[PDB]
């Protein structure tokens, strides 16, 4: 696994456990654990109910932190059926996250910004919202009371206006408590990081169960000309060691391959030789080392299932 | 070669042949053709015609002619009046014909300007040394006998077709195959080419023989380890490359033509392992004594001989005997091969019809 | 995409449109020739 891919994994975990809730960390973490993973197994694995998976399940997808991919599947011995499998886009998952922490960041400065304004106005009776620049037009012949259009009433200061130290310390907290996102989309952003499929997801896949029914393959039709939207991503060494037999056993195949090459390289018979006189062509040493051995030890003591199959 | 020798590049080159006869579009280019594909005049294509045309309208500033020797024929000569250029040039290792218009050259093109001996160069290794022989094979009583009686069209068959030469060849076929050789077998005569082919179990090639189907036998020919001979005729007599061919045998030639015995020759003159010590390549020609094609035989090598080569006369090879299986070795096969070679000589009515 | 990086912010995606999908003379020799077509 690479550092990139650890990066990513850490932004998401912080990012569920963070921003939703704890059924959500689970089934998250177990599709962050495994990779694809069919639907089944994940309720095997986490225990839980279709019902209440499904609205996890849902709001991980509409916020794009968990991909979808259904495919047919052929038992060899049951109907087959469209299994569902869930896996994490990290481009889109990434992207989705930054997005997300942009806009959360620009309501809260936007709120800031607008409670640094003046009031307002506001009618009891109809509650309607008047700016002060509307309010300006409707005050009574006297200029002492602002006075509503429908009720004729009159109108009483907004509210907000003590608020302008709180929402400077939402910001301050905001910011603290989400600053490892910041960190994390800073070493995405120095790193690049590859589109995940379902395939290249099925390469690290940890199997779930010892016999899931769901086929964790990926068999592509044949000739499928079918686009779906966003179902598109951009020797051996051998050593010999020579021995003195072996030495001059090259040494005499080396000279009978000389041998072969001035033969094939000489001349014929025929051509050598003029043939004309020729009829037409048509239809013991032993015991003197025993002995020499047996005297020097005398000195030195007196000194002393079937199917298609490639061979790889 | 063009190509890989030049750097010229592919959009400004045009082959002018009669699959593909696309030209250039660029302002100059070079275009590359045939004496049938420039010198006919009644019929043409719709494409050809405008190709004429171009070639026509357009006034070209250089010619090449390759294989010059042929220029000087009855209409070949015409395109040299009717082309118009500035420069021609001929390229053409033998500068002789049979008839008389040889001489004609010299107000067709010009005179000669350059000629290179050949034993020079064998000698400094820019060509190969060749040690050629000439094999002379007895005629049976059997097929001489109908020699005598036959006409002139018939005996060339007869003498063509005899058995000892089926056996001389298939001997010298196996001891060069141990020799490890690359031969090729040259035969004008199509007949006895599809005979021997068939007798051998081995490839033939001639006029009929397609494009497709030749460059496959070249290929497999070239770089096949199981095959290493094969039968060629006329048809590559000259003009083509053969880096690996090393040995030449003639078993039927085109009478007494001189120019065609040097071209058979020059297919062997390049071969790949033509400067390894010791390396002597081989030209045989197979004649029958006592006959015409002695004389045709004679007359058709006093090139080589005023270049230099000379050949030598094998009357017998040795060991020839012990080869385990001979062609035509029984007088009963020899009895069955004279008889045969003897013998060779209203739409509604529509449905009505 | 569009929106992140006209915000400044890299994008790290891009949109799904822009990924550009992407007589035979002698035969006694049949079955003997193996095809040498190149080299
Ligand atoms: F003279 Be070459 F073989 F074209
Ligand atoms: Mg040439
Ligand atoms: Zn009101």
């Amino acid at each position: 696994d690479r550092p990139i891919d650890d990066i990513v994994k850490n932004l998401l975990k912080f990012v569920v456990r963070g921003f939703y809730g704890g059924s959500f960390v689970l089934v998250l973490d177990a599709i962050l654990f495994h990779s694809v993973l069919a639907e089944d197994d994940l309720k095997q694995l986490l225990s839980i109910n279709k019902t209440e998976l499904g609205p996890l399940i849902a709001r991980l997808r509409s916020d794009r932190l968990i991909s979808i991919h259904k495919q047919r599947e052929y038992p060899p011995n049951s109907k087959s059926v469209e299994r569902v499998y869930y896996y994490v886009k990290y481009p889109h998952a990434i992207d989705a996250i930054k997005w997300k922490v942009h806009q959360v960041v620009q309501r809260l400065k936007d709120d800031l910004d607008k409670n640094s304004e003046p009031n307002g106005y506001m009618c009891p009776i109809c509650l309607t919202k008047y700016t002060q620049l509307e309010a300006v037009q409707l005050l009574n012949f006297d200029r002492t009371e602002f006075l509503c259009s429908l009720c004729d009433e009159p109108l009483v200061e907004d509210d907000s206006g003590k608020k302008n130290k709180e929402k400077q310390d939402k910001l301050n907290r905001l910011m603290d408590q989400i600053q490892p996102i910041i960190d994390s989309l800073k070493k995405i952003d120095d790193s690049r990081i590859e589109e995940n499929t379902f395939e290249i997801a099925l390469a690290r896949l940890i199997p779930p169960q010892n016999q899931s029914h769901a086929a964790y393959t990926y068999n592509p039709k044949k000739g499928s000309t079918m686009f779906r939207p966003g179902d598109s991503a951009p020797a051996t060494l051998h050593i010999n060691i020579t021995t003195a037999s072996d030495e001059v056993a090259q040494r005499e195949l080396q000279e009978r391959q000389a041998e072969e090459k001035r033969k094939q390289n000489a001349v014929p018979e025929w051509h050598k030789q003029s043939t004309i006189g020729k009829t037409a062509l048509g239809r013991e040493e032993r015991e003197n080392e025993k002995t020499l051995n047996d005297y020097y030890a005398a000195l030195a003591k007196k000194q002393a299932l079937e199917d298609e199959f490639e061979d790889v | 070669q063009f190509l890989q020798w030049c750097t010229l590049q592919p959009e400004n080159c045009a082959v002018f042949t009669s699959d593909n006869k696309e030209m250039f579009q660029t302002e100059s280019g070079l275009v590359v053709s045939t004496y049938s594909m420039v010198a006919n005049t009644r019929n043409r294509s719709h494409d050809s015609q405008k190709v004429m045309d171009f070639l026509t309208g357009r006034e070209w500033g250089f010619i090449i002619l390759d294989e010059v020797h042929v220029v000087p024929a009855a209409m070949f000569r015409r395109v040299v009046s009717t082309i118009a250029a500035h420069a021609k040039l001929g390229l053409t290792a033998t500068l002789v014909r049979e008839d008389d218009k040889i001489g004609d050259l010299n107000f067709l093109i010009g005179p000669k300007l350059y000629e290179a001996n050949w034993m020079e160069l064998s000698q400094k290794g820019h060509i190969a040394n060749v040690q050629c022989a000439e094999v002379w094979c007895p005629m049976t009583a059997e097929f001489y006998q109908e020699y005598l009686r036959e006409t002139a069209r018939k005996r060339m068959l007869l003498y063509i077709m005899n058995p000892t030469k089926f056996q001389a060849c298939q001997f010298l076929i196996q001891y060069h195959e141990r020799r490890g050789d690359k031969i090729i077998v040259f035969s004008d005569n199509v007949y006895a080419l599809q005979e021997y082919a068939l007798k051998m179990g081995k490839p033939f090639i001639y006029g009929s023989t397609p494009q497709q189907e030749r460059m496959n036998i070249l290929q497999n020919f070239q770089y096949n380890d199981q095959i290493n001979t094969i039968f060629l005729s006329k048809v590559g007599d000259t003009s083509i490359d053969l880096p690996e061919a090393t040995c030449l045998i003639q078993i039927s030639s085109h009478y007494g033509s001189r120019r065609q015995e040097a071209q058979r020759l020059g297919r062997i003159l390049r071969a790949k392992r033509r400067n390894d010590e010791g390396f002597n390549a081989f030209f045989y020609s197979l004649v029958s004594k006592d006959t015409q094609e002695m004389y045709y035989s004679t007359k058709r090598q006093a090139f080589l001989v005023d270049q230099g080569y000379a050949f030598k006369v094998i009357t017998h090879l040795h060991g020839m005997e012990n080869i385990p299986n001979l062609a035509y070795a029984s007088p009963r096969e020899r009895r069955e091969l004279l008889q045969e070679v003897l013998l060779k000589n209203h739409p509604l009515i529509r449905k009505m019809y | 995409p569009r929106k992140l990086q006209d915000l400044g912010l890299k994008p790290a995606s891009v949109d799904p449109a822009t990924i550009k999908r992407q007589k035979i003379t002698n035969t006694h020799m049949t079955g003997i020739l193996k095809d040498y077509s190149h080299r």
